[PDB]
């Protein structure tokens, strides 16, 4: 998952509207270039190399009409559905999710929301409450961020692969004067843009700014 | 008396064998709880549940019948035949309540041909199973549920032997367990619909130990009347489940309905006491079912004592190391005692169990890649902790065959990164 | 003209893979789907040459899937005994998928013999008790087949392909005509107490030290010494009045009745193979290396984790030209499997599949604990125990009071201490949380 900023709309978009027209209609190439233009050929929110090219609607197309060939919602995603995380489980496995009670992330943050433990695990962020409290389960429940073996067993598998690397960047801490030291914790948190799980490695390597 | 103080623990505690078996002098302690025993694949743990199951026999025995007779060991096969004593004594002690504290027990098997007839001394056993069977017929009082079930189990599937309380015992012991008496004892409970809570015991037992199954009837089609069970929803029959499914819901249903008939008198008859051996807990089972079905069992007998042979990390990653009684792999230099396991295995991983309680290396080393990772690591160390071509090399046979998100890839990058970090900082300092 | 052709069609002959002789016509199942078959409604299922397991979590068929390969496999030995000869036929009763408007089950397997008839699409069906319309059986071409090769055989010694399906009564307590290799090998077959009958009499037929007989016992010997843990096999009779068998277990020299029982069985199923397949290839250097389709439901069986680590280092080595279809429980025989030759099903399924996939996670090599953890959807701690957890709850902890240590974190670390050990893992990485906490907060402190 990374920041995007969209760019030129393509007119194929113009072309199509609700009712005239459905998604399957419409030629994909005329719209993968854009896409390729703002998140290069890394996968949107769930964060893939686009081996297998993936175009998403972050809303779902039938409970959302309309907004569907709008040019906002085109995302990248996992991969070519032709599983259990990510994106297909919301309508499948999840239950009766209202909306606006799930965080997306294009204008709130994650992290305000949620944060990564050590242990591959995700909790809603320390001293919630309320709404903005209710919002960090549901997020974790929709999205079965937690429930799906296969997501826990990789996000643990990869904070613990580098477990090693924050004990020994921050052991030497008191052996270099601290514009030396945040250089380095600098190119340590540079990396993980361009890795799986960006923010389970955020967290581990510093804090979600609590 | 409240009921003699029958209605207070009521269990093994220690077990001596003594040139029985290959056994020249072995004692075992055994928990109140749940003993667990390893190290073999069940043939010293078989004679030790062969030799618990000739015990409890007489329990049997005399709970059954006015001075019965339990099983006797045998002069052919339950005396070491290399044994200056030549004879074979199978003691134990138990412990029920606070009175009664050591129930101690013999028996003795001499070979033909000996000056003194080396005896059984099953007096005091006797007596208290004659105080269990005496305060009963005065009064109906809970009484222990014996049973046995060994790698026999693994089986293909009259009112007055099903249904009347005492057929409890009946087969009890000697292994595989006596489902089709369940099957028709369950169809007989439905056609009487006490019964009642009866099948709603055997119901929610079967229902919450088995993940598979969820339900559980009969329908009484006219002609013929067929057990029904909902596995992963289809509404099957008995013959129609999978081997594990179906060997764990007869020893299930089996033991459960041992202990309605046996218990009564309580709220929940499967909370009532017993000595349950159990071989091989894992059989048929999948890692999931091995992760839970020692949870599920003593979720289901709160009150119950289980003496359970097993060979899987999983089912030991779920017991405490007080529990566990470790063979070792020399045994033929018979040893007195079995110690528990030095490390901590409830809550720990599979991998450091199988790892350090059976010797059993994370990755298999019959396939040359397993060692691939391991190998990368002395070869960083090599060179100053820096890459060269065989490093490379290794490195992108690792990337090729594992893949690029592979664990093993992302520990290789970690390990070269921490490296370089180390050459760096050397450099700096 | 017509018969040579036929016969070099079936008498296969390359051997140019370091001396190990492969079939240039291999037979060999290649596809399977069935339909309305208790539990699948529809399925399809693909296969390799050489070797593919089947997982699962009991009620996902695996033994349904050898024993429906079983059951059309016997029509193939009914033809091949004597012209005419009936198979097996499905259950009327219990192998019809109970939740089916069609009523009927269908399993509709399809064989490849050769490069020139590269398809023997041959189906067993059975209507449902009370069905006025009954499904047949398109069993006309494993009629074809299965005739060929008699023909060519009683014209001619044929090498004739090995059906075996050795299933869970295996291990369950329970004669010098080629044919007799065929008897019982679609069920109850590989029983050990059979086996040391068999090989002691084996053993005294070749006494006198004067398909031979001491030419099938050292073929079989040389199987069990090259696919098992152990070493070395014999009969010791001409020793302590009675007929033994020793073996080399672990370095040992001891009875069979030492060795582990899973141990046993696999000796068992090893020894009836090579058995079988020394019988029906008489013209052959090596026999292991003959064709046919062997099923192994749970190979796993009663084997040590030790053991169960080595099974499969050996099945294809020494049988390479033979079709294993195998099912196992066991995350760490995978760990010796190429996800090349593993399919599995999905949890969470009401049995409406439609095809099983091979894992997109290398398996071959890879920790079990890994392979347990993607491959079979188990956590390496089990969630049920509540210290499994307490690693995790001590995170909150420290990010409660700003990653420092206090008393309830303290408590808990006490707990963890003692609990899981001084030289638990678990302690180790309690200590890194406790440092890397402390001077995170020493960080935030200092700017
Ligand atoms: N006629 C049927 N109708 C509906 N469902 C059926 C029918 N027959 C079997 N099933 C399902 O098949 C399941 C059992 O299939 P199977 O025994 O092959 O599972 P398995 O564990 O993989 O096999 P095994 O452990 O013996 O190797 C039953 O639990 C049941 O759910």
């Amino acid at each position: 998952m990374k920041e995007l900023a969209r760019l030129e709309s393509p007119e194929i978009l113009d072309q199509y509207t609700a009712g005239q027209n459905d998604w399957m209609e419409i030629d994909q190439s005329a719209v993968w270039p854009k896409l390729t233009e703002m998140q290069g050929e890394f996968c949107a929110y769930c964060e893939c190399r686009l081996n297998r090219r993936h175009i998403e609607h972050f809303r779902p197309r039938g409970k959302f009409p309309a907004l569907t060939f709008i040019w906002s919602n085109l995302f990248g995603s996992c991969g070519d559905s032709k599983w259990s995380r990510c994106g297909i489980y919301k309508d499948n496995g999840a239950g009766a999710y209202n909306a606006d009670d799930l965080i997306k992330p294009d204008e709130e943050n994650p992290d305000d929301y949620l944060l990564f433990l050590t242990t591959g695990e995700v909790v809603p962020a320390i001293g919630l409450t309320g709404r903005a409290l209710k919002k960090a389960q549901e997020t974790i429940r929709v999205f079965n961020l937690n429930g799906d073996i296969k997501l826990l067993g990789s996000r643990r598998t990869a904070v613990q692969a580098i477990m090693p690397n924050v004990e020994y960047l921050y052991s030497l801490l008191e052996e270099f004067e601290e514009d030396d030291w945040n250089e380095m914790l600098r190119d340590e948190l540079e990396k993980i843009e361009s890795d799986e799980f960006k923010t389970a490695l955020k967290h581990a390597w510093t804090s979600n700014q609590e | 008396t409240c009921r003699d103080y029958i209605q207070n623990a009521f269990y093994l505690r220690r077990l001596t064998l003594k040139d029985f078996r290959r056994f020249s002098l072995l004692e075992i302690k055994f928990e109140e709880d749940l003993t667990v025993i390893i190290g073999n694949n069940g043939k010293g743990k078989t004679s030790i549940l062969y030799a618990i199951a000739k015990t409890l026999s007489w329990f049997v025995a005399n709970i059954l019948k006015e001075g019965g007779s339990g099983q006797r060991l045998s002069e052919l096969t339950d005396i070491k035949n290399d044994a200056e004593n030549r004879y074979a004594d199978v003691s134990s002690t138990f412990f029920f309540g606070k009175g009664l504290k050591s129930v101690p027990i013999r028996l003795s098997r001499s070979a033909l041909g000996t000056a003194e007839r080396r005896d059984s001394e099953v007096k005091p056993a006797r007596d208290l199973a004659d105080i269990w069977r005496v305060i009963n017929e005065a009064k109906t009082i809970n009484l222990p549920t014996f049973a046995l079930y060994n790698v026999e189990r693994s089986q293909p599937f009259n009112a007055g032997r099903r249904e009347e309380r005492f057929d409890a015992y009946s087969q009890a012991l000697g292994g595989a367990g006596r489902f089709d008496h369940f099957v028709e004892w369950y169809i007989y409970l439905h056609k009487r619909t006490t019964e009642s809570v009866q099948k709603s015991i055997v119901e929610k037992s079967i229902c919450s130990v088995v993940p598979s199954i969820s339900k559980i009837w009969v329908e009484m089609t006219t002609g013929s009347d067929l057990v029904k069970v909902t596995n992963d929803g289809h509404d099957v029959t008995i013959d129609q489940l999978s081997d594990g499914q179906r060997v764990f819901l007869s020893l299930v249903a089996d033991l459960a309905r041992r202990m309605v008939m046996l218990n009564p008198l309580l709220e929940n008859p499967l909370e009532g006491r017993g000595i349950v051996l159990i071989d091989e807990i894992e059989l048929h089972l999948h890692p999931k079912w091995q992760q839970e079905v020692i949870l599920n069992l003593r979720s289901v007998f709160p009150n119950i004592q289980f003496i359970i042979t097993t060979h899987s990390p999983i089912v030991l990653s779920t017991i405490e190391k007080r529990c566990i009684r470790e063979f070792d792999p020399n045994d033929d230099g018979n040893q007195s005692f079995l110690d528990s396991p030095d490390m901590q295995t409830k809550g720990s991983e599979n991998a450091q169990i199988l790892e350090q309680v059976m010797n059993v290396h994370p990755t298999p080393p019959g396939i040359a890649e397993s060692h691939w990772l391991g190998d990368f690591e002395l070869l960083l160390l090599d060179n100053s902790g820096e890459l060269d071509n065989q490093s490379q090399e290794l490195y992108d046979k690792i990337k090729t065959h594992f893949g690029i998100d592979s664990a093993e890839l992302k520990k290789a990058d970690s390990l070269i990164r921490i490296n370089k970090m180390k050459n760096k900082i050397n450099k700096i300092r």
